[PDB]
């Protein structure tokens, strides 16, 4: 009796709609929820967690646990570069498969600060200094110890502390940037050689961690570029 | 009377009765990585004067490229990745009471100019020579990568008589000799790479040709002086 | 201020309607194999399986939308003039009778939910509640259904969500007609616990977590290189 | 369950309807608006702006900037006509391609007062008088200086002021008139010759501007008769 | 009093539903080129392009209505009796997977919006929000995407609004069927900045502002003439 119009867009199945669906099993009582520990309500909780960064991405090492270990040579030229990777959490293969990068690859846009932690895994008696230098996007990676020092850097003294947390700021012209392919660079430099009670043989290692800060967000959900299937698995 | 204006170590002379056209009614401000300001760049950069003749078409400057080599603010364009600035353009004109002519001094935001060859893009040199002005022509331009700089279309495919829609000023030599235009930062993003984006261009097109009595100076100097305002940049902190 | 984390939430992350299965069933056949079926699983589509297996326990309602389209086949039958085609999508709850023939007694569906849809209308839709004697679906089970049998590792009967069955109510014409169902799956009211690392190695079997070992990431030339 | 009728006009796509459209990208956060200078909310703001009128529409001059310059002869018969064009902002080619005329050609009906500004671009020492005469529609353009003076006119003295603003009133039998093809006439007359310190060679120029007044409106939007395409540009 | 300026407003001036694209796609084909596509552009229809380019920056939502009509072709196939035809209009957001075949994996549209429409109903409709990492679409860009390349002048990736894809879900009959989509475009919630002169010279290319120089207006015989 009540008049009604066609309202174009009816009798259509828009995949991204929020219409109520009739219940195939009404008058059926579901079991009550149980207080399971670990309630997660947002993927950033996963992205806020430190994950070990594989920086030793050289050929032949990605299949071993040595990909996570940054080698610190017992003797090397002062001002040599210990390591270096670009600040592309969703693009650069160093940070791509981390928890942060895994979350990022599920989305198209992202924004926020990257939290990097470098931990020295050498002896308690070992001492030494490192230049953890950060290059802003567009600047280009430094080529010497002096160029790294003249920019943003910290003197990470191994003897004083075995860890160094470095918060990478958000520098972009837009509110969000694309996850896919500037971002910046992290380079470490031998300020001083590692000094030990002069009797050791093997070399020290540095472990890297990546995390998101509290201002991290992702906008446009998409399919991750990592899992692939030819058809149904069964 | 005479008004003296000093910014930094530069001083210019302006009349008391000088009309100032403030962009779109907006005075340049900051966006209130933390952006870093540079008040040292707030100086008067007087470009080389252009000789206005009886047969002279207009000129244009694209100011991110124009001040690209002007000491400070040029070093800052080269140095900082992101930059933002408003500009005070002051166009002077030195003429006697025996000189004729009218000028349209207009600042055009996003003056994307076409090419002489339709299936081509203008090159960087043709679009902006920097501190050197690029001149219009009274006839069609020919070139593989040259800007179509015919005066009637203002290089933009529009009517040159309709250019008054943009913040403009009229310099009638019998009435005025100066033009002050205060252009704020106009863009679709809060801050942009200055080395690859001219936010606006200044067009000085003589609508009435210059004329003069016998014995009077044939040319009339046109001087452009630009003062960046509220310039701020990217900022390098945290590691 | 802080940027909004709205679409990063587990509800927005997981409650996305995706196609999880499609099958074709005939209108005529030699045996009674003229019906399509699908045991409701979350481990057959890699994208959805990875997204769900990023957590250990989940609890959600199944919203299913069926996109049924029919095609007339070849030739040799004239004057087809088929009337409109009606489809039956019968849902079999866990422990319910399972048909083996297109005209089985189970299709009379005394207690199996069933939706009858005539072509030309909006696609049929039905919602399955959280059906488990347990308190949550477990994407991972570090245990045996029966400790005696080695092959029961990782299998528990608490994740069985029923089976969907599709068929033609009427043939319409004496000529061949084949229909594709194209089930679209959408979890609702999702609660997830104990987050897990994303699956790195490619999946091999739907009922296994077996994997060929893979590198942690892609390699580069040098530890100091930039491109 | 609730009864409803056919209500003729349903399941139709009326192009000029205002029905809500389902969002293909819901749960997607658009970037916040930025305070861009130059917010325009109405086309009359464009139409209120002075635009230079090409009055020197003689053959061979429309391709040069001389089409905007009204030539004022150094010596001519007194009572000669400097220029003249009809008051057809959307029809006459003199006012057709101006900002006002460009806005008008996008519509079918219009109403309001035309604001005309004439600026003398001669020397500061130059003096002289002009008759800026306006003819109401249906009267016909005057043929002599006397006929112009006996009607609506102003004595524009060049020495006293270098500009003259002339507001053309709204004279029509209807609230709106069609943009397409009476309207009136503007004619300028040499009241006196231009007087200069007797040593100059080249002649003076007059620049004309057109604008809409605050009571200007346009009714029926249509396609402009100026841009034309054979097909899609790509 | 003052006459109303309601329909002169930018909203009324620009929010007018116009056809911006039409394409035909087959139901059968040799390769998989049985689909229509359209990169969403505002610079292909001269009237709409001129109206939008009268401003420098714009910010609007895209309302799209699709008018899909199917026609049976020629002959040599008998007993066609095709069932109703279903169409899929998949929208690909910026940066999303782009199909190359009629049966590409992108059509499974894990995150690409897609509308399935059966013929005989009201035309399908979908609305695209303002999608740009920038704060407004820029009809004019006096700059280079990459300053090194000359050919990048006037191109910025902030105006990319995605691509529309159209195809047949079902063939219906074994005979030829060709469908035209006829997309109708309508901006909503339009805010415009920095007004510009109307384009005088005729357009040449969609991705260029190049122009053959044209006279400012039409000529007349004399500066004192009246007709």
């Amino acid at each position: 009796g009540l008049p009604t119009m066609l309202t174009p867009g009816s009798n259509q199945f828009l995949t991204s709609d929020d219409f109520q669906s009739p219940s195939a099993m009404p008058q059926f009582d579901v079991t009550p929820e149980m207080d399971i520990p670990g309630q997660v309500n947002n993927l950033m909780e996963i992205a806020e967690v430190d994950s070990v960064v594989p920086v030793n991405n050289t050929e032949g090492k990605v299949l071993s646990i040595e990909s996570y270990q940054i080698p610190v040579q017992s003797n090397s030229t002062n001002g040599s570069q210990v390591f270096g990777f670009p600040l592309m959490p969703g693009a650069s293969s160093v940070l791509n498969r981390t928890l942060l990068g895994e979350i990022l690859n599920y989305y198209t846009h992202w924004s926020g600060s990257i939290k990097l932690t470098f931990m020295f895994c050498g002896s308690a008696m070992a001492t030494g200094k490192f230049l953890l230098a950060y290059s802003p996007p567009g600047a280009g990676a430094p080529t010497t110890r002096k160029e790294a020092m003249l920019g943003t850097h910290v003197i990470w003294d191994v003897g004083l502390q075995s860890s160094c947390v470095l918060c990478i700021p958000w520098i972009s012209q837009t509110h969000y940037r694309y996850v896919v392919v500037a971002g910046g660079y992290i380079t470490c430099w031998y300020q001083t050689n590692i000094v030990v009670p002069a009797d050791t043989q093997s070399d020290c290692k540095i472990l890297c961690f990546v995390s998101a800060c509290n201002d991290f967000s992702v906008r446009m959900l998409k399919d991750t570029p990592f899992i692939k299937q030819d058809n149904f698995y069964q | 009377r005479v008004r003296s204006i000093t910014l930094g170590n530069s001083t210019i002379t302006t009349q008391e009765c000088a009309n100032v056209v403030v962009g779109y009614g907006v005075w340049p401000t900051y966006l209130n990585q933390p952006t870093q300001p540079d008040v040292a760049t707030c100086r008067f950069y007087t470009l080389e004067s252009v000789m206005w003749q009886q047969s002279s078409p207009g000129w244009w400057w694209k100011f991110p490229d124009a001040l690209s080599n002007m000491g400070l603010f040029g070093q800052n364009m080269q140095y900082h990745y992101l930059g933002r600035a408003g500009y005070t353009v002051h166009v002077q004109c030195n003429a006697s009471k025996f000189h004729q002519g009218c000028l349209l001094v207009v600042c055009v935001p996003e003056a994307e100019m076409g090419c002489a060859t339709l299936a081509n893009k203008p090159d960087q040199k043709s679009l902006s020579n920097g501190e050197t002005a690029n001149m219009f022509e009274s006839q069609n331009s020919t070139g593989q990568t040259a800007v179509q700089a015919n005066v009637i279309n203002a290089g933009m495919g529009v009517g040159v008589g309709n250019l008054t829609i943009f913040p403009h000023q009229w310099i009638n030599l019998r009435t005025n000799n100066s033009a002050t235009i205060v252009m704020p930062y106009i863009n679709s993003v809060p801050m942009d790479n200055m080395f690859r984006h001219n936010n606006f261009t200044l067009m000085i097109i003589p609508f009435a040709p210059l004329s003069y009595s016998t014995g009077a100076t044939t040319y009339v100097p046109i001087t452009v002086t630009v003062a960046p305002m509220c310039a701020e940049y990217n900022g390098l902190r945290l590691a | 201020n802080y940027h909004s984390r709205s679409e990063s939430t587990v509800e927005n992350f997981l409650c996305r309607s995706a196609c999880v299965f499609y099958t074709t069933y005939r209108n005529h056949g030699t045996d009674g194999d003229n019906f399509g079926y699908w045991v409701i699983n979350t481990r057959q589509v890699a994208q959805l399986r990875r997204k769900l297996e990023m957590f250990t326990y989940a609890r959600f309602d199944l919203e299913l939308t069926f996109v049924i389209t029919s095609t007339q086949e070849q030739s040799t039958i004239q004057g087809q003039d088929s009337p409109v085609l009606t489809h039956q999508i019968m849902y079999v709850p866990p422990g319910g009778p399972v048909p083996t023939k297109v005209n089985s007694y189970s299709w009379q569906t005394s207690t199996n939910p069933s939706v009858f849809w005539t072509e030309g209308s909006a696609p049929p839709r039905m919602s399955i509640p959280f059906i488990s004697i347990g308190n949550a679906y477990s994407m991972f089970y570090d245990g045996w259904a029966k400790f005696d049998k080695q092959g029961t590792y990782g299998i528990n009967t608490l994740n069985n969500m029923g089976t969907l069955y599709m068929r033609h109510v009427n043939d319409g014409s004496p000529g061949p007609i084949v229909s594709t169902v194209r089930i679209y799956f959408k979890p609702k009211h999702v609660k997830t616990w104990v987050p897990r690392p994303p699956r790195l190695c490619q999946y091999q079997k739907a009922g296994n977590v077996n994997f060929e070992p893979t590198g942690v990431t892609e390699s580069r030339t040098d530890i100091t290189t930039m491109q």
